[PDB]
């Protein structure tokens, strides 16, 4: 049983199909996890994820860089940057960014459309909770979405260093086609439901050491019908039972070797490097963030 | 002109007024097997304490106030702080009210013991 791990990836098996896209209906949909006394969900669900993300390949640079989109919430604070903060290694540095105003405890916060965000530097690690409730209308054609989809593919396309790793929410209405289609730029990747939320069609989709080329050709319409059926066909237990074991809840500080190579310069070598999550490939440079300003 | 709004003093006054405390500080899961240390840099919360991010337990960063120092400077941005679990009901409250020893990082009265 699946129960005891801090959620469910997607079997490889599922990835393989040509599945079209029906509507999800999960048999646990209402039902809920018990919580550990007092804990928002918000943390325990990004508690699962890292739990998870410490069973790939990760690469952890020193002065590793990583940026969380979408971290706000509606009541002010920032429950998942405190998660990766804790999961972080000591000193990585952390920058925050979401349409609305909250307090948090990133390096650097940025308000505003994630449109608006742009940053000199490349990206370790790229945490994405962006989610649009408008998308779950029941009542019209699932299609591909774009808004901030658009951003993220693009963002990860020219920020994310060779190597580095992404985990992007999608649900069952808010997902990309060319974002499922970007995994075929990753050496892995997964849909990842957490245990404490698998009531919900939410999930991760994890690009595990980016590649900066297609390794696959993944068609994202398919991809994400194959999520689907997926979800449909296999009920995932609720459960918080990973909460209660933080004991080896950090991210491993495992000193990636980080170069700055050149377009032509990147070997099957330097390519077999990145897959196993032993090299980082970006300048390394101050990190400097903006957010551009309308003015009226 | 001497006028500066003392938001400290109109919190405490709220509390002892019998107002509810501020809500929606991040509790983080951790092991509860920490020095106990008041402010640190992961999470270090021992049997009898939880542990918060700690921007979400400062009055001034959660009241989008400024920090009542030359510097703008907020000590708990960025960390974690150890709130007796008997106390968590108002992390914000809390550290307001209470101080943390210089010399063993525990908070005077709740785990320092250096004037034994
Ligand atoms: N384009 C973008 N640029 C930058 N930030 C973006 C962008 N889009 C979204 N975000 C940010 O993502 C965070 C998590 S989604 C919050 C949410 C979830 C649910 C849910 O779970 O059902 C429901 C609601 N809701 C809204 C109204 N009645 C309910 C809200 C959040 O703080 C939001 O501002
Ligand atoms: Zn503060
Ligand atoms: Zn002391």
């Amino acid at each position: 049983s699946q129960a005891w791990q801090p959620g469910v990836a997607m079997p490889n098996l599922y990835k393989m199909q040509r599945m079209l896209l029906e509507k999800c209906d999960l048999q646990n949909y209402g039902d809920s996890a018990t919580l550990p006394k007092g804990i928002m969900m918000n943390v325990a669900k990004y508690t699962q994820l890292c739990q998870y993300l410490n069973t790939l390949t990760l690469a952890v640079p020193y002065n590793m860089r990583v940026i969380h989109f979408g971290a706000g919430s509606d009541k002010g604070v920032a429950p998942g940057t405190a998660v990766l903060r804790q999961w972080l290694p000591t000193g990585t540095l952390l920058v925050d960014s979401d349409l609305n105003d909250f307090v948090s405890d990133a390096d650097s916060t940025l308000i505003g459309d994630c449109a608006t965000v742009h940053t000199a530097n490349k990206w370790d690690l790229i945490i994405s909770d962006m989610y649009d409730p408008k998308t779950k209308n029941v009542t019209k054609e699932n299609d591909s979405k774009e808004g901030f989809f658009t951003y993220i593919c693009g963002f990860i396309q020219q920020k994310l260093a060779l190597g580095g790793s992404v985990a992007i929410k999608i649900t069952e209405h808010s997902w990309n086609a060319d974002l499922y289609k970007l995994m075929g730029h990753f050496a892995w990747w997964t849909a990842f439901v957490t245990n404490v939320n698998a009531s919900s069609s939410e999930a991760f989709l994890i690009g595990c050491n980016y590649l900066g080329k297609p390794r696959e050709q993944i068609d994202g319409y398919v991809m994400h019908a194959n999520y689907i059926f997926w979800r449909n066909t296999n009920p995932i237990q609720l459960s918080s039972y990973s909460l209660f074991d933080m004991s080896k809840f950090p991210l491993k500080l495992r000193g990636t070797a980080v170069m700055s190579l050149k377009e032509g310069q990147i070997n099957d070598m330097i390519l077999s490097l990145l897959s196993k999550g032993r090299l980082i490939i970006r300048e390394n440079n101050r990190v400097v963030i903006s957010s551009d300003v309308l003015v009226n | 002109c001497a006028f500066a709004v003392d938001a400290a003093k109109a919190y405490k006054d709220y509390l002892a007024s019998g107002g509810q405390p501020i809500t929606n500080c991040v509790k983080m899961l951790c092991t509860h097997t920490g020095t106990g240390q008041a402010i640190t840099v992961t999470p270090e919360a021992n049997m009898d304490q939880e542990s918060f991010g700690g921007a979400s337990c400062c009055l001034y960063c959660r009241c989008h106030i400024d920090h009542p120092n030359p510097k703008g400077f907020c000590d708990l941005k960025g960390k974690y702080v150890q709130i007796p679990t008997t106390c968590a009901n108002d992390p914000v409250g809390f550290t307001l009210k209470n101080t943390v020893c210089t010399v063993c990082g525990m908070w005077k009265g709740y785990g320092c013991s250096c004037d034994q």
